[PDB]
């Protein structure tokens, strides 16, 4: 016994202190406590059953024990929910002696279940009763610390906690009293201090349970720490999932563009709140934020009950942000005229918006009129496009894409207008913006005679902050492909034009599987080396991928010709003819 | 997007999380009783043996 | 200015240049290369 009860004190040779007490019943099984502590030691190897087994040869016998064998018979009914037994084990134990502390606490976690039901006796009689027998019990000063929390009293729980801290030297108990001071903190906007007492929560026992995991991932949304958030409120779901550790990882959302790490968890999240309604508000928002990226339906049924959330609870209008991304959204859809009427209405919100230079109503104004100004755009109301865009522009010049569509809209007049010019005056404003550096050779592209002299040209942001820029060398590929077909490839100069257009391809290729003009690049150029046969199947990889490519369904109709598959191709002919772009396109018919 | 309040405090509050957990006794690792085989100066082995109702129910395993 | 970072932030992108040229689908390129090579095979 000396030496087995010497193991539990440091926490191993457990079943050598097991195998000790087992060798007590093959000497001398002549009294329970021998037996007793080898259930202990089942006990704390999880095994109930196995302490159960020895504590029935307890009450049995009930040797002299002031110290209520039925106090640990009633924590082993507290295992496995076998709560009855429990009670009437505490109970008897305070029947022997009422003075003993573990039958009031162990009956005042039971009741801990029901607080709105049973309040006062489980905080005075369960509770302040075990303050009064001991008040050095970090059980009962623990409980009371979280009762006066939700009973509001900020003060004692701190005057008791810490002593909750240093009474007790096991972890999961000092974690708990770490928890709830930080808890008491955390209400108390006292957060770094709590920070800290978070961790070490999580640091002390950490499978216990998760609420000190929660409570570092909200803390790490104090002082920007959010990425640690993301990874332990992770344990949170692999606790055991719930409405609350939804919105924590949903507005906590690393899930920007591609990333569905946090994206798919998001779309789980969204739809494990969105058939809920814990007064769900902005739970439409973060659903159809991610949306945008999707199916834009989704977006627009998330808008459309998110105007009415807004409603109920205070007739409160709709703020312009979210109608002007409906509008957005629409215009994409068949649906361009209650977008006009969405961004008019977004403009008059943010109006209404009077004083909200904090949150910038103005700026919201700026990019909601560029949206209505790319919107008379698709009504081709140019004049008022116009109209818009200077606006900005004499208001904010700063702003480039306003600057360029203005240029975009004079290219489709013509090249050599100011169209260019604003086009080069948006590289002068700003030289490193790729988008309308590659539309200056995008100019150029008009002139094929300038096609050698655009190396140069798209050469200037073959800077490698610009690198990778996978339009860029597509159009090097493509500019040198317009290259072909040339009496010049029996000299070597257009099938060293192939293999170089090859390597482009090569190279987008390794860089982008899913690149789909590369596809039709790479079909072109051994098209042009003959291989027709070995065409049509690398065209018919882009045309499942996508049929909405005007290139493809004429180099797969000139390989049809070439088998002189005239009835396979010129129906496809027609059916590029099936877009919205000009009536008699010319090389088409040719 | 929309600007969201940082959510660093709780008021709904976790309380639904939180009073569902039924919380361990762990005072003593050897489950709140001093194991000795010398206290036992006393045994009610010797007439009479002591059973009370209340604890032939719990001499059970699972009767109900 | 304030009004460049103001609206650059908040406002988001969800189309851009570079995921049109990739496609929605999965096509991917160890077939386009297969007979890439394959086609080198012949030469």
């Amino acid at each position: 016994l000396g030496r087995a009860c010497f193991c539990l004190l440091e926490g191993d040779k457990m079943d050598q202190a097991d195998a000790q007490f087992h060798f007590v019943l093959n000497q001398s099984p002549n009294n329970i406590p021998a037996l007793l502590g080898k259930a202990c030691i089942s006990f704390n190897k999880k095994d109930y059953r196995g302490a159960l087994a020895y504590y029935k040869k307890a009450l049995r016998t009930n040797p002299g024990c002031p110290a209520e064998v039925r106090l640990g018979m009633g924590h082993c009914f507290v295992k496995l929910n076998k709560l009855e037994k429990a009670r009437l084990a505490f109970s008897r134990a305070l029947e022997l002696n009422s003075k003993c502390v573990g039958a009031l606490v162990g009956l005042a976690v039971l009741e801990l279940n029901n607080k709105e039901a049973d309040s006062i006796k489980n905080g005075v009689q369960l509770l302040s009763r075990a303050y009064t027998i001991d008040p050095s019990n970090p059980m009962v000063l623990n409980h009371l610390a979280n009762h006066f929390f939700f009973k509001k009293d900020y003060s004692k729980v701190q005057h008791l906690a810490l002593h909750a801290f240093h009474n007790t030297e096991v972890e999961a108990m000092q974690a708990e009293s770490c928890y709830q001071l930080a808890r008491s903190f955390h209400v108390q906007e006292d957060y770094d201090q709590a920070f800290q007492y978070y961790y070490q929560a999580t640091q002390f026992a950490s499978s216990s349970f998760v609420l000190p995991f929660f409570g570092l991932g909200q803390m790490y949304i104090y002082r920007g720490d959010k990425e640690n958030a993301s990874q332990c409120f992770e344990k949170v779901l692999k606790a055991y999932p719930n409405n609350y550790e939804t919105m924590k990882i949903l507005g906590s959302l690393y899930a920007a563009s591609e990333d569905q790490e946090k994206r798919d968890i998001a779309k789980g999240h969204l739809k494990k709140v969105t058939e809920q309604y814990p007064d769900d508000v902005e739970a439409w928002i973060e659903l159809a934020q991610i949306l945008e990226q999707t199916d834009i339906q989704g977006a627009l049924s998330a808008y459309g009950t998110a105007t009415r959330i807004l409603q109920e609870k205070v007739q409160a209008d709709v703020p312009p942000e979210i109608l002007n991304n409906v509008g957005a959204l629409h215009f994409r859809l068949g649906n361009l005229g209650e977008a006009k009427k969405y961004f008019l209405a977004s403009l008059d919100r943010a109006k209404a918006e009077a004083e909200h230079d904090e949150h910038y109503y103005n700026a919201i104004s700026v990019t909601t009129s560029y949206n209505l100004a790319r919107l008379y755009e698709a009504m081709c109301e140019f004049h008022e496009a116009e109209k818009l865009y200077k606006n900005i522009l004499r208001e904010h010049p700063n702003y480039v894409d306003c600057y360029l569509r203005l240029g975009a809209m004079a290219r489709d007049k013509g090249n050599f207008y100011e169209a260019s010019d604003w086009f080069k005056e948006a590289l002068q404003i700003n030289q490193d913006h790729p988008d309308a550096w590659s539309l200056i050779g995008n100019l150029h592209l008009a002139k094929q005679e300038w096609g050698p002299g655009q190396k140069k040209f798209e050469r200037i942001l073959k800077q490698p902050s610009t690198q990778s820029d996978t339009y860029s060398m597509l159009a090097l590929g493509n500019v040198w492909l317009q290259t072909l077909h040339q009496p010049t490839r029996d000299r070597e100069k257009e099938k060293r034009h192939q293999d170089r257009a090859l390597a482009i391809y090569k190279q987008v290729l390794r860089n982008d599987a899913k690149n789909l003009y590369a596809a039709n690049g790479i079909g072109a150029v051994l098209a042009h080396k003959g291989y027709f046969r070995e065409a049509r199947d690398v065209f018919a990889q882009v045309r499942e991928a996508t049929a909405d490519i005007s290139d493809v369904w004429l180099n797969l109709a000139h390989i049809y010709v070439e088998q002189k598959q005239y009835i396979s191709a010129v129906q496809m002919y027609e059916n590029c003819l099936r877009k919205f772009y000009k009536h008699q396109n010319t090389e088409v018919v040719l | 997007t929309y600007p969201f309040d940082q959510n660093r405090f709780v008021q709904y509050k976790a309380t639904s999380l939180e009073k569902q957990h039924k919380h361990d006794l762990l005072t003593e690792p050897d489950l709140g009783v001093t194991i000795d085989l010398i206290n036992p100066d006393t045994y009610r082995i010797d007439p009479n043996v002591l059973l009370d109702p209340a604890d032939e129910k719990l001499l059970e395993e699972e009767i109900q | 200015v304030d009004v460049t970072r103001d609206i650059v932030s908040r406002e988001r992108v969800w189309r851009t240049r570079t995921t049109i040229l990739q496609s929605t689908g999965k096509n991917f390129s160890k077939n386009i290369f297969a007979i890439l090579q394959s086609v080198k095979a012949r030469e």
